[PDB]
Parts: C-alpha cells; sequence; structure tokens
C-alpha cells in the first residue's frame, strides 16, 4: 500500500500558488527514492530531517503542497524568507520539518502570448502564518476611500498574472513546487518507509 | 490632495548619518509597496528600497547594510535612515507609492542629499579674454574652485543677457566646483563697452565682479 | 541580473512626429514593464505600466507595445511638453530592481556647425600655480561634438573636463566648454597650445590655437 506521490509531482494541472493544494498523506508505505536517483529536480532541500533517511522514518501524518511559482521566488520556499511569495502568498513556520522539491516547468506551464492561469497575490494588509491559506478576491483597499468592489485609484485587484512566455529568462520562468512537510504527533504513526 | 512631500536633505561629511522624510496624503502608507529611489547628478533614476505592506524591507545592493527604511503609520510618513554616508550617496532622492505590476504612480518632489569633505569656499574669478584676432568675439569668467553648488553668474549687472551660456558646473577631483559663463559680443565693442560678470556664492556670502577686457 | 537598455541615448523630433523609443530587456520578462516620463528638475511621471497599459489621466498619445525583450513607447502626435528623458523599468518589487539609463527626447533642427574659441590662462591664475585653458564651442547642432586637446601636437588624454548647455529656447544649439587643467610647471614646459573641435557641422576638423606668451 504505497503513498500516492504520484498523484502529487505528476499531477498534469498544478495550483496557484495563492490556492496553494494540500494532500494529506497517511495510512500508507513512503518510498522517497523519487527524490534522490533521478537528479530531475533543481531544488531539494530538507530542513529538521536528513534527506537520505527520509525511507527509514516514520511519521503521524504527511502533508505534500504543491503549487507554481517563478524560479527567482523559489529561494523564498524556505523557513525565514520574505518577499512576495512567503508574505503574501506561502509561507513556511521557522521550525519548519520537511522538504521543498522544485523543478522547471518552462515547457509544461508557459503558453506563447502568456499564459494566464497562474496567479500570486500581490497585494494583503499583513503577512500570512505559516501555512495560511488566503483565497480571498476582495479589491485591495490602499486608501481611506472603501473599495465597493471597482477597481481603481487606491483599489486594487488583489491577484496578479504571472503570463508565463516561453521567452522568459529562467528566472522569470515557471517552477513547480511540492513541500512536504512531516508530522510526527503522540499518535498512531501511519506513514512509515519500506519494510 | 494626492501628494508626497518631502524633507530632511543637506550637505554631510562622508560617514555621517542623515533622515529624509516623505509625508503622504490621499494614500495610506502602511497599505501600500513603499520605495526610495535617488538619481545622482546627470545620472538616471536607482532603486534604493522598498517596504512592504506587511513590513518586508529590502534594499539595493549598494545600500545594503547602510541604509533603513521605515514608516510611521501615526504620521502617515515614510522614512529613509542613510548610514556610513559616501560620496558616491550624493543624489536627489525621491519617495514613491510603488505597486510592482502597476509601477510606481506617486512621487514625491525629490530632496537634495551631498556628501563630501570638501571645506565651504568662495570661487576665484579669472577672466577669459577676447582674443586678439561677421565680427564676433567671445569673451568669459572662469569660476573656479568653490563648494558647495550653486553660484550664480550675471553680466553687467544683468543689462547683458543676450548671447549669455553659463555652464552647468563640473566636480574636480578635488571636490571643489568649478563653471565657466561665456558671451558672444560685436569685435567693435571690445575698445568702448565694458564687460564685468557679477558671481555670487551665497554658501560663503562671497560676491565678486571681475572686469574682462582684452590682454596685453 | 537583467539589464535594461535604452535606445537611443538621444533623439531629436519636431512638433506633431510620430516617435518611438526603444527598452530592450536582456532577458524575457512578459510584459513586466513600466514607461516613465520625466522633465529637468522634476520628478518622474508613470506614463505606462504592464507594457501597454496606459496610466489613467495620462493622455492617448503614449502607446506601449512589446513583450519579452523588445517594448517600445510610441508618441503619436509630438506636443511641446513632450520633450523630456524617458525611462523604462522592469515591474517586480523585489531586488534586483532595475531602470533604463533614460533617453532624452530633443527639438530637431538643421545641422549648425560650431564657433570655437580658445582661452588662455589668466596671469592671475598662474600666480596660484594652476593653469586652466577653456576651449568653448558656441551654437552648434547636433549635440555630438570631439573636442580633441593638444599639447605641442600631442593629443591630451584625462586632464580635461567639459560641460553642455541645455539646448537653447529659441535657436535649439547647443554650447560646449571644454577645460584643461595643468599645473603651471607643466604649462610652462610647452609652447603650443591647441583644440581641434570635430562636428558634423564642419568639412574636416577646425583648430584653434594660441602659443604660450604671445
Ligand atoms: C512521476 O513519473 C515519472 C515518469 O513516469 C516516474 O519516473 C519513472 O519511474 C519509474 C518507476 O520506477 C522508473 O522505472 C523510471 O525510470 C522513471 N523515469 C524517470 C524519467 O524518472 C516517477 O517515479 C513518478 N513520480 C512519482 C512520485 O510517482
Ligand atoms: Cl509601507
Ligand atoms: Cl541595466
Ligand atoms: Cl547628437
Ligand atoms: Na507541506
Amino acid at each position: 500500500n504505497l503513498c500516492p506521490f504520484g498523484e502529487v509531482f505528476n499531477a498534469t494541472r498544478f495550483a496557484s500558488v495563492y490556492a496553494w493544494n494540500r494532500k494529506r498523506i497517511s495510512n500508507c508505505v513512503a518510498d522517497y527514492s523519487f527524490l534522490y536517483n533521478s537528479a530531475s529536480f533543481s531544488t531539494f532541500k530538507c530542513y529538521g530531517v536528513s534527506p537520505t533517511k527520509l525511507n527509514d522514518l516514520c511519521f503521524t501524518n504527511v502533508y505534500a503542497d504543491s503549487f507554481v511559482i517563478r524560479g527567482d521566488e523559489v529561494r523564498q520556499i524556505a523557513p525565514g524568507q520574505t518577499g512576495k511569495i512567503a508574505d503574501y502568498n506561502y509561507k513556511l513556520p521557522d521550525d519548519f520539518t520537511g522538504c521543498v522539491i522544485a523543478w522547471n516547468s518552462n515547457n509544461l506551464d508557459s503558453k506563447v502570448g502568456g499564459n494566464y492561469n497562474y496567479l500570486y497575490r500581490l497585494f494583503r494588509k499583513s503577512n500570512l502564518k505559516p501555512f495560511e491559506r488566503d483565497i480571498s478576491t476582495e479589491i485591495y483597499q490602499a486608501g481611506s476611500t472603501p473599495c465597493n468592489g471597482v477597481e481603481g485609484f487606491n483599489c486594487y485587484f488583489p491577484l496578479q498574472s504571472y503570463g508565463f512566455q516561453p521567452t522568459n529568462g529562467v528566472g522569470y520562468q515557471p517552477y513547480r513546487v511540492v513541500v512536504l512537510s512531516f508530522e510526527l504527533l503522540h499518535a498512531p504513526a501511519t506513514v512509515c518507509g519500506p519494510k | 490632495e494626492v501628494q508626497l512631500v518631502e524633507s530632511g536633505g543637506g550637505l554631510i561629511q562622508p560617514g555621517g548619518s542623515l533622515r529624509l522624510s516623505c509625508a503622504a496624503s490621499g494614500f495610506t502608507v502602511s497599505r501600500n509597496y513603499m520605495s526610495w529611489v535617488r538619481q545622482a547628478p546627470g545620472k538616471g533614476l536607482e532603486w534604493v528600497s522598498v517596504i512592504y505592506s506587511g513590513g518586508s524591507t529590502f534594499y539595493a545592493d549598494s545600500v545594503k547594510g547602510r541604509f533603513t527604511i521605515s514608516r510611521d503609520n501615526s504620521k502617515n510618513t515614510l522614512y529613509l535612515q542613510m548610514n556610513s554616508l559616501r560620496a558616491e550617496d550624493t543624489a536627489v532622492y525621491y519617495c514613491a507609492r510603488d505597486g510592482d505590476y502597476y509601477g510606481m504612480d506617486v512621487w514625491g518632489q525629490g530632496t537634495t542629499v551631498t556628501v563630501s569633505s570638501a571645506s565651504t569656499k568662495g570661487p576665484s574669478v579669472f577672466p577669459l579674454a577676447p582674443s586678439s584676432k561677421g565680427g564676433t568675439a567671445a569673451l568669459g569668467c572662469l569660476v573656479k574652485d568653490y563648494f558647495p553648488e550653486p553660484v550664480t553668474v550675471s553680466w553687467n549687472s544683468g543689462a547683458l543677457t543676450s548671447g549669455v551660456h553659463t555652464f552647468p558646473a563640473v566636480l574636480q577631483s578635488s571636490g571643489l566646483y568649478s563653471l565657466s559663463s561665456v558671451v558672444t559680443v560685436p569685435s567693435s565693442s571690445l575698445g568702448t563697452q565694458t564687460y564685468i560678470c557679477n558671481v555670487n556664492h551665497k554658501p560663503s556670502n562671497t560676491k565678486v565682479d571681475k572686469r574682462v577686457e582684452p590682454k596685453s | 541580473d537583467i539589464q535594461m537598455t535604452q535606445s537611443p541615448s538621444f533623439l531629436s523630433a519636431s512638433v506633431g512626429d510620430r516617435v518611438t523609443i526603444t527598452c530592450r530587456a536582456s532577458q524575457g520578462i512578459s510584459s513586466f514593464l513600466a514607461w516613465y516620463q520625466q522633465k529637468p528638475g522634476k520628478a518622474p511621471k508613470l506614463l505606462i505600466y504592464g507594457a501597454s497599459t496606459l496610466q489613467s489621466g495620462v493622455t492617448s498619445r503614449f502607446s506601449g507595445s512589446g513583450s519579452g525583450t523588445e517594448f517600445t513607447l510610441t508618441i503619436s502626435s509630438l506636443q511641446p511638453e513632450d520633450f523630456a528623458t524617458y525611462y523604462c523599468q522592469r515591474l517586480d518589487s523585489y531586488p534586483p530592481i532595475t531602470f533604463g539609463q533614460g533617453t532624452r527626447l530633443e527639438i530637431k533642427r538643421t545641422v549648425a556647425a560650431p564657433s570655437v574659441f580658445i582661452f588662455p590662462p589668466s596671469d592671475e591664475q598662474l600666480k596660484s600655480g594652476t593653469a586652466s585653458v577653456v576651449c568653448l564651442l558656441n551654437n552648434f547642432y547636433p549635440r555630438e561634438a570631439k573636442v580633441q586637446w593638444k599639447v605641442d601636437n600631442a593629443l591630451q588624454s584625462g586632464n580635461s573636463q567639459e560641460s553642455v548647455t541645455e539646448q537653447d529656447s529659441k535657436d535649439s544649439t547647443y554650447s560646449l566648454s571644454s577645460t584643461l587643467t595643468l599645473s603651471k610647471a607643466d604649462y610652462e614646459k610647452h609652447k603650443v597650445y591647441a583644440c581641434e573641435v570635430t562636428h558634423q557641422g564642419l568639412s574636416s576638423p577646425v583648430t584653434k590655437s594660441f602659443n604660450r606668451g604671445e
């Protein structure tokens, strides 16, 4: 009974970062070999856990969060970072225990003339708490005058499209990101490695 | 009214510290990206710093570790604290409401920062004598070795304005400014009409009247 | 970092013309580009964002186009308040943030050769131990001009500074001042001081010179 990591890593469509997807991995056997062998990921960074020993560990639960961002922004998917993504879209906690995996997806998520499906939150009054997901689309009020749901001066739509084009520099090309969070609590461990 | 009003610029020595202020009206500072952008004399725009509505701050590499951007919500005011200033920090500094994809739509009027170790000094005024050779001659005044800017130059107490070119000052490697003011006049007037350049440098309370005549 | 290069550095046009200036990003940036206008002594003014969206209140004569690496600002009918410097900016409020170096839009006129004058240092200045020699290029167009200092027929490099006026409000020409600075001893070690001016309005370079003394 193997964990459905393929549904996450090999999904055909990915979510926007502001509406990042969370898959709950439980009651299964986790084989993390796909992370070591391939060298098909451009980012593989673990915190609070040893990367090479993942197959020896059991956990209460696993979370697989998935989204798409710019290459320039993959550095923000880590504990203690700041910027538009970490502040307004996807925030890891300082004591994060898990791994961040990312790979370039320019051939899949970029379209000629701009792909407008992937968005990021551009305006927000305060930062996100760790693992907070804000899907609001209310007009952002930048001044004292209320917006009443119409765009205009001091009244911005809070989301902006990445508009991924294949001509983009590597830093502005789309990257697919999966964050594995490892939860160890005083409960039965339902996700163990092989054997 | 929607406006940004800046203050706090001035003259300071390298290694000194200066705080710039930017009072806003028409929008809330704490709810916007707010940026500082500077422009050195005769150069283009250089982004200096940004503060997010959520509090994150970022700096250009040229000022990182020396400048600190901040804000006061009760006064709806942006601040830039500049420490360990250097000569190349000399610039007009602007604040602006930044909008990322929406560009920077509201800009302040700018405030001037000059970082130099030069001593305040009034200029020497030397003649640029008309050559001894349409009959139009050129004469002028070299306004050399002054600090800080600016100087003003008139001719014959304002009665001579046609044909006057007063050039922008250049900063010499000594740290002092130099400037020239020239005028083309009819060659026939060299013997009869007196030409005097009037140089004012208020920072040193210097007023000089230099008579420019043919030489021999 | 992604560089932003504007072309050309100086562009001359007339009232009523259709004008285009170009901004090139060293790598593709989709439509994350803004255009600003700045007049001397004043703050920038946002013209275009998103490569093509006109900022509210800006006249429809400004239009932005392009996506990826090549962007163009077009002024469909030039009016006198359009003569200014124009900057582009990559749109991403996270370091590094880069502006183009600027394109100055200037008033076009006919070619006018410079009238050239040379001025030896005054005796008063020589008393102080320094010699400034001044070369004046008066009322020329276009602005491109080359001043070459020669001392006893040796071309001088690294000991001169120059300054250019703004375009004259009534005849649209420029004037240039170049200053060669020497110590008194160096100045007295040589005889022939000359500035050679090359400009579009001259068939061949014009040299103005003097001999130290008389
Ligand atoms: C996602 O799909 C890829 C491609 O089908 C999987 O990679 C292959 O896995 C098989 C099974 O062991 C290997 O025989 C192939 O050599 C692999 N090919 C490549 C190019 O890596 C990958 O395992 C899938 N990922 C997950 C998490 O299920
Ligand atoms: Cl702010
Ligand atoms: Cl650049
Ligand atoms: Cl030119
Ligand atoms: Na996770």
